[PDB]
């Protein structure tokens, strides 16, 4: 049941690893992976019915 | 597919332009906020890029133990008039301000809770004498269970409460807790009551609180020394540690601007003026 | 046995 | 479009109501979410739900205000606000749960002479500070409750003092979006502004939003419609201008579960 | 037993650490998540919002909604500035209560692109010409616009497209500014100026007001976390 | 030895924790189960089964076999309650010491769908229709047929199947409620009225007893667990 | 010997797993697996000889 | 838990070891290396560098510019030392402070052969022979050109390639000599004399300066790290 | 995850090797490897433009 | 080995 | 699984 991911190596002394092993049955006892997703900001930044051409007026 | 610690995008080498194209001109009105970079109004360079933002995930920003209570408990010597404290604590961020403000960045958030708790013990009358070492109960009770009316009465049996026993100078003590709310997500703003007040009621009747929910949201953690009494006095406190593991948050704020002023979000007077003086004209 | 990201 | 088409021209038509611009800056959908009815893999309640649609999805249109160079700010709370439009307010009053997304259309029109720019904000959760310092979260329900009248903004925290009968009110400070948190700040919020140079209206299209998929909308507002003078009104050289500020609101995709007899409320 | 030998760091607690720990409510029934609108992935994105700059932070001024609006008028073209700001973006007053400003107060150090954008508030009747300014550090910080005019700048027409947007390119020594007024990791000048006049017809207002914005671009990232000074908790 | 480093949490004990521990009775000949009648899986099993409500804790008639019986009699109609109850499964005095009460209250939160089945007790040539009424919160409770009958209900017609049940189906704004008396988690109101009114011929008593039940249905859950109320030990 | 089984995932940040290992030879200090089946309530709630159609007559 | 036994060592702090530990600043966006020109990747690239050594540490010279000097002139022939040094590169006030010195006092030991470069100074008028010499221990230290012509040496003619090196090598009982004054590891003799004489034709200067310089060849190494004397912070 | 690598033997009593897990994600709270390379000193030894060969007069 | 449920 | 150097 282990988990191999890899590191993002910083300073420098081949991919480096690392593993993980859940000991107990709660996802919530789980330590948190920081494997995270980005996502693009436009729910706030573009909220318009009307796609929007930077290079376009804005209003026409 | 994008992930938090991916580079972010390389700038492109851009010349000079006379053109139709206007990206320098918007309109704010619209509700937009104009997506230019630096290609768009000024001659760039070519430029490879290796900076992430991997430490400003939502995960990542809040992956510290924060203090949000501070419980006193002691431990007297048997003959004293007043009785032994056990502390109890109504469980919530809110009696402290920095994890509060960082939460209320945004309105709703989903997480696992990692509770870690910093026990400390002194003495306190200039006596001479020495105390074994102490044994703490931290006792979860759930809303509805019975809250401890003395140190040592029946509820600290536990036979379904969780409880932890912490051996004084140890590791500090650590559990976790699920995404526990009733809701699917915690409400860091309720704009609302939880009674409707009826015309056929007394207005006494159909009153509560402005923004608050559930009275007991989320129970009670109550502390105890295990210890029997002992001639000389020992005082100590539990430091409460929360860290937001797997968190999940909805629709952003802006951050709390002047003190906060209870557990509403109400200010007091002569709070409200945060910004100083500075020219408009002055760098 | 082991999973690999 | 070359066949004449413009981000500035809108028609909205909800029931058996439509509203039209011809000084549009184009229209927001909150947090790019339409409403929609609740799916059965996120339902609750298990009674068929009440779905109105045209009886109450349209266009109601609230008590006109002012806008003068004094005005400071207005605000209002939905489903608060709707709660005695038609069947939308009857179908709410009669049933213990309700969700509903909304069209808010913000309208005031002025001149090319005139100047001033409005901030129309949509807060979920618009949670507002209460007027005293002797007790926190004491804002009644009456108070938080103005109906369609709405609230309004001040320049000045003035807390009551009057601790013998109080008067449970907020005291929304402009600055401090009412709420403790700077104003400059509430552009993260769904908005659009109003620039009369520019537009005479705001078009906010929202979601329901809350941290359930249905609840009760007598004791709790999912939105809070915010709108500030981000510059004053100001025209020619007239010492005192007026223009008026018009909301109209229509419901959207709303659903009811819970049927019982009527909720009346004590309001005042 | 395994033998085992306890090495430094042993039973210490970091408030930063990532371990797993015991479920004090196990086989607990969680409640699923629903599709609420408006997720955030990562604070970068509310950076990337435009809020509002409190620039006129006079004493009489400040703490009011006067603060947000910069005054223009009418009057005969000067090379005087209308504003001056420094390019701290988590400490320069005007700066640090931004959203942006904000966040970078929950950080040490910030980099990466940045965008200001005016929006013009006086009538249809009113026009000009604005010159908006970016001087990169090192030099007498611009107070004429023949100095601001040598640096990075846009030219604002004023007309039916309100507002105009001058992109604060990073021009940087350090990959990494600090978060807080540093000479070593200085950002430099904005400012803006009058490049013709604000014209207006007659039974017009000759004053008025523009507001203005920032926001950060794609390429701005945050990093080694801490605590702000933007609240506190005296007792 | 292996080099190994000490976690927060070591040597406390969680009491609900999940390890292995060694066997003070190591090869011990364990005796085998036997296949006893009446094996329970899951305690809302128990909660599944029916048992009778005691409605008229009346000062005379609680703590005695009296209040589970609720007295009918022939007299005209009526749009007067028979009873009114509150659905607070947990925590209402007529509910909390059911089973199906007595499970929930070492349990924190309960959701899913309930059922009361009422009996009639009186002769077989006793006739009579009742309105059995479950009034989901936030409006007047009711206390007249004319507002019960408005919300969720059972028209009784007494006869050759003695009993009626009518289902409080699932209603709430929150997907779990609290087995404490809440504003917030209500779950509203539980009536009884006469539809008609009892009948009987000559010859025959013209009063009698109903008998109620509450139980819960399959879609019906509990979470949290938590020491209950129901049971002390002082000294 | 080890044992692989899957968490039921509550508040997430594929199927996360976890890992167990018996260090002992008696059943009796082994941990609490919480795999557990449910059953059918009938036994108490129906326990009638002659089977129960509820849309029909309990008693014909 | 996993059955443990905790080992000797346990819970130590040796300053020497190698584990690992749990990271302050998780997730931290670190800034990439860029190509620096001069990267070093072993302490004894360092030591193979020619520096120059303070030949003349009398009381009025040492501790000035001067102590680099080694004086020539061009008196008749003598068999007499133009300088004389020991064999000790840590250890020696000569040897001790040149960079090859001052890395091999972090160790305790070294091993491997050197190499000793003298520059001529002078005109180019000038001209000479000198002879420098190696003598391993054991005997006499050469203070004749007799005794140091029998042992190790260059004979150096000058001219227009201005330097001459004499390459001392490894010459050892021990696989590892000590980097302290050690009778057991002692290194032998370093000696420079006059093989013919300096010759010079009229209006040219009679003396002149000849400079030193040491370096390791590619076989050596040091071992056993240590702290070096040369260097402390008294309070 | 495992990383195995030999040891270099020197007082003795095959290869002899020993294993190395990581168990963090950021690889700053790794031990070193010790696993180092070497370089040629010519940078520093012989910085000039024409190359040196030993045998060869060093100007000509 | 490994079991797997 | 397992590297090897
Ligand atoms: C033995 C120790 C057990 C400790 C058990 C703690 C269980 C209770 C978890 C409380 C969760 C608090 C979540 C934070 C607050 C909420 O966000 C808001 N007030 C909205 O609901
Ligand atoms: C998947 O995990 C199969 C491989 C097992 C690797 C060794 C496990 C190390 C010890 C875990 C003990 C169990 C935790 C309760
Ligand atoms: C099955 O268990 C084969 C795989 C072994 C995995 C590593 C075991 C970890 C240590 C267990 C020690 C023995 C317990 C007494
Ligand atoms: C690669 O690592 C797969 C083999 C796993 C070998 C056993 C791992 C031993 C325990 C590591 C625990 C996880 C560290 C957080």
């Amino acid at each position: 049941g282990a988990q191999v991911s890899s590191q993002k190596v910083g300073a420098h002394e081949s991919t480096i690893n690392y593993t993980t092993i859940n000991y107990y049955r709660d996802s919530a006892s789980n330590a948190a992976s920081k494997q995270d997703f980005s996502q693009d900001p436009s729910k706030f930044t573009e909220p318009i019915k009307d796609v929007l051409i930077k290079t376009a007026p804005m209003l026409n | 597919a994008a992930t938090s610690r991916d580079a972010l995008p390389n700038t492109e080498a851009s010349g000079p332009t006379h053109s139709k194209e206007i990206p320098a001109l918007t309109a704010v009105e619209t509700g937009a906020t104009n997506p230019l970079v630096p290609s768009d109004t000024v001659q760039t360079r070519h430029v490879v890029q290796h900076r992430s933002r991997s430490e400003s995930s939502i995960e990542s920003f809040f992956a510290r133990g924060a203090c949000v209570t501070i419980m006193t408990v002691d431990n007297p010597a048997s003959t004293t008039n007043k009785d032994k404290l056990f502390a109890v604590w109504k469980i919530t961020y809110k009696d402290t301000v920095q994890l509060r403000r960082k939460l209320e960045f945004f309105t709703y958030s989903r997480f696992d809770m990692e509770l870690t708790f910093v026990v400390t013990a002194n003495f306190t009358e200039t006596n001479n004498g020495h105390a074994l070492n102490q044994v703490y109960q931290i006792m979860y009770i759930p809303p509805g269970a019975p809250v401890p009316e003395k140190w040592d009465d029946y509820t600290w049996q536990t036979s379904s409460n969780p409880s932890i026993f912490y051996t004084y100078g140890t590791a500090p003590a650590r559990i976790s807790v699920p995404y526990v709310g009733i809701s699917n997500a915690y409400s860091h703003f309720y704009d609302g009551f939880s009674k409707v007040p009826l015309k056929d009621q007394s207005a006494a009747l159909g009153d509560s609180l402005y923004g608050a929910a559930s009275l007991n949201d989320f129970g009670i953690l109550a502390v105890r020394v295990v210890n029997d009494h002992n001639p000389t006095k020992v005082t100590s406190k539990i430091r409460v540690y929360l860290k937001p593991k797997h968190i999940r948050v909805w629709c952003p704020r802006p951050p709390r601007a002047v003190a906060y002023y209870g557990p509403g979000v109400d200010y007091k007077d002569g709070t409200l003026t945060p910004l100083s003086t500075k020219d408009l004209t002055t760098y | 046995g082991s999973s690999s990201t | 479009e070359a066949c004449g088409y413009s981000d500035r021209v809108l028609q909205l038509t909800l029931g058996n109501s439509t509203i039209t611009t011809q000084e549009a800056a184009n229209s927001v959908v909150a947090y790019g979410r339409w409403p929609e009815y609740l799916r059965d893999s996120e339902a609750n309640p298990v009674d068929q739900p009440t779905e109105p649609d045209v009886a109450a999805c349209r266009f109601y249109t609230l008590d006109t205000v002012s806008w003068t160079k004094e005005s400071r700010g207005w605000w209002w709370k939905l489903p608060d606000a709707l709660r005695d439009m038609g069947l939308f307010g009857q179908n709410m009053y009669y049933h213990y749960l309700g969700r509903s997304g909304y069209t808010v259309h913000v309208q005031c029109n002025a001149s090319k002479f005139h100047q001033g720019a409005l901030g129309v904000f949509a807060v979920p959760e618009m949670c507002l500070a209460g007027d005293s310092n002797t007790t926190t979260m004491h804002t009644s329900y009456q108070n938080a409750n103005p109906g369609e009248k709405g609230g309004t903004f001040t320049g000045t925290f003035t807390p009551d003092n009057n601790q013998t009968s109080p008067a449970r009110r907020f005291c929304p400070v402009d600055y401090l979006l009412g709420n403790g948190t700077l104003l400059g700040n509430a552009f993260v919020f769904p908005h659009q502004i109003i620039n009369l140079r520019t537009n005479n209206c705001a078009t906010l299209v929202l979601p329901y939003v809350n941290s359930l998929s249905i609840d009760s909308m007598v004791k709790h507002n999912n939105w809070g419609i915010a709108i500030l003078p981000l510059a004053p009104l100001n025209f020619a050289s007239e010492s005192s201008p007026e223009i008026p500020i018009t909301l109209t609101i229509a419901p959207m995709c709303c659903e009811f579960n819970g049927l019982r007899n009527i909720t009346l409320p004590r309001l005042q | 037993g395994l033998p085992v030998m306890n090495t430094p760091g042993s039973n210490q607690y970091l408030t930063a650490d990532n371990f797993q720990s015991p479920c004090a409510l196990p086989e607990f029934d969680v409640t699923p998540p629903i599709d609420i609108p408006g997720e955030v992935k990562n604070m970068m994105e509310l950076a990337e919002i435009d809020t509002m700059i409190p620039f006129d932070l006079s004493a009489t001024k400040k703490n009011t909604m006067e603060m947000y609006r910069v005054r223009l008028s009418d009057k005969p073209h000067t090379d005087d500035p209308i504003l001056c700001l420094s390019l701290s973006p988590a400490s320069d007053p005007r700066l640090s209560h931004t959203m942006l400003g904000e966040i970078l107060n929950y950080y040490t150090h910030w980099a990466g692109s940045l965008k200001f954008t005016f929006l013009f508030c006086g009538s249809m009747m009113a026009t000009g010409k604005l010159l908006v300014s970016y001087a990169p550090p090192g030099a007498d910080p611009p107070k004429k616009r023949k100095e601001a005019m040598l640096g990075t700048h846009v030219i604002w027409d004023i007309g039916l497209q309100s507002s105009c947007t001058m992109v604060v390119p990073w021009i940087s020594n350090t990959t990494y500014r600090q978060t807080i007024d540093d000479s070593f990791t200085e950002g430099g000048y904005i400012s803006v100026f009058y490049q013709t006049r604000i014209v207006v017809p007659l039974s017009t207002p000759r004053e008025m007001d523009i507001l203005g914005f920032v926001s950060a671009c794609n390429d701005f990232s945050v990093r080694l976390l801490r605590d702000t000074t933007h609240i506190e908790q005296k007792a």
